[PDB]
């Protein structure tokens, strides 16, 4: 039902890579989606089921993890991947409230 | 003149399905079964087979065919599968690792699932030990997480081990309910009697 | 597939107001329209959504005073007795195929509804 990502914020050179995590407060088995959003723009789906890469996206970007842990990470970050992340996933119905997003990270590239 | 076809109707498409910790089980047995509907029929999400292929399902011929039915989530339908590790593979209903059959596995959605939430669904959460394949679980004995002697008496660190399915129209496919049945053949010192319709 | 709504005003507390998403590009009675909100600078968050059949979710934030109406092209969404912290942007999000739920690929451009005096 609540949903955390961590780090906040985070910075790496345009030649480096960084790491996203998102944790679930309940098991959500692989059922867990990406978004970027850019500033004014609405968010773009960036890998559904956590691991499959949404078609036009790049391959710099893949997920991982299963059951509550999952993890993010965009390798060779250019300027163009200055935006913010978030995290969705389902969490059965009755029991929560359906889906929750997170916190959100932002990321800026030097 | 073939005669005897064995139904599978009243056992494919039933009114009332059984709980997956109370999974039903029918022998099929002096039959003369024909697999070629259920393979051509395109209402099935997933069917595929171990140890025997679809194809020739017409002609090796069975003493004897087991048929256990039940209803599960629809993402955890990938752990019911031999050397497969799960929740409800490990507490529900284990499968060998030289299981020979296979499960066929349809959405029901439609029939299953209502407005305020179908309540007549469950599954077991706790259990002391993973189960040998093949068994079967009913007993309702509280599983003890505390120190104290239980005794029954629900309340703190005494866990019921059955939690209900809130099978619901507006989650996803993932949680949808789906029902499965599984067909398991064997072979053993005794005359082969279930087996195809021949042709002519 | 284009997704498009329109309703921003300015209203005072307490006055219903309604937005409705124009659906553009396919069959509606086919894929499952949601509502999302997010705040100047804050992060997302989830309002609701309605299944293909009819059937409707909400999320308890709310407490339940959202509605949200199907009909041939105008998912509509309406609101009672606004307050001063629903200040935001709001967007109607579209699915990917059948089920699927929850996956929103599909969005509008963003529409700002603020409440002040
Ligand atoms: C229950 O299952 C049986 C198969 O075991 C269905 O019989 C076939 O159903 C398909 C699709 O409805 C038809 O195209 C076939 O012609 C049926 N078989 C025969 C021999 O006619 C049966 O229809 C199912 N029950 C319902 C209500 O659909
Ligand atoms: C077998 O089927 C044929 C088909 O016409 C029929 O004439 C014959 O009577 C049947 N035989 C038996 C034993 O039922």
């Amino acid at each position: 039902q609540v949903l955390t990502q961590t780090p906040s914020s985070v910075s790496a050179a345009v030649g480096g890579t960084v790491t996203i995590n998102c944790q679930a407060s309940e098991d959500i088995y692989d059922n867990l989606v990406w978004y970027q959003q850019k500033p004014g723009q609405p968010p773009k789906l960036l890998i559904y089921d956590a691991s499959t890469l949404a078609f036009g996206v790049s391959s710099r970007f893949r997920g991982s993890g299963s059951g509550t842990h999952f993890t993010l990470t965009m390798r060779d970050v250019q300027c163009d991947d200055a935006a913010t992340y978030y995290c969705q996933g389902e969490f059965s119905c009755s029991s929560g409230d359906c889906t929750a997003f997170g916190g959100g990270t932002e990321v800026v590239v030097k | 003149n073939i005669t005897n076809l064995c139904p599978f109707g009243e056992v494919f498409n039933a009114t009332r399905f059984a709980s997956v910790y109370a999974w039903n089980r029918k022998r099929i047995s002096n039959c003369v079964a024909d697999y070629s509907v259920l393979y051509n029929s395109a209402s099935f999400s997933t069917f595929k087979c171990y140890g025997v292929s679809p194809t020739k399902l017409n002609d090796l011929c069975f003493t004897n065919v087991y048929a256990d039915s039940f209803v599960i989530r629809g993402d955890e339908v990938r752990q019911i599968a031999p050397g497969q590790t799960g929740k409800i593979a490990d507490y529900n209903y284990k499968l060998p690792d030289d299981f020979t059959g296979c499960v066929i596995a349809w959405n029901s959605n439609n029939l299953d699932s209502k407005v305020g939430g179908n309540y007549n669904y469950l599954y077991r959460l706790f259990r002391k030990s993973n189960l040998k394949p093949f068994e079967r679980d009913i007993s309702t004995e509280i599983y003890q997480a505390g120190s104290t002697p239980c005794n029954g008496v629900e309340g703190f660190n005494c866990y019921f081990p059955l939690q209900s399915y809130g099978f619901q129209p507006t989650n996803g496919v993932g949680y949808q309910p789906y029902r499965v049945v599984v067909l398991s053949f064997e072979l053993l010192h005794a005359p082969a009697t279930v087996c195809g319709p021949k042709k002519s | 597939q284009s997704v498009e709504e329109s309703g921003g005003r300015l209203v005072t507390p307490g006055t219903p107001l309604t937005l409705t998403c124009t659906v553009s590009g396919f069959s509606l009675s086919r894929y499952a329209m949601s509502w999302v909100r997010q705040a100047p600078g804050k992060g997302l968050e989830w309002i609701g959504i309605i299944v293909d059949s009819g059937h409707t979710a909400y999320a308890s934030w709310a407490k339940g005073r959202f509605t949200i109406s199907r009909t041939s092209t105008t998912v509509d969404l309406k609101m009672t007795s606004l307050t001063t912290e629903d200040t935001a942007t709001y967007f109607c999000a579209r699915e990917t195929g059948g089920g699927a739920f929850y996956v929103f690929e599909f969005w509008g451009p963003g529409t700002v509804v603020t409440v002040s005096s």
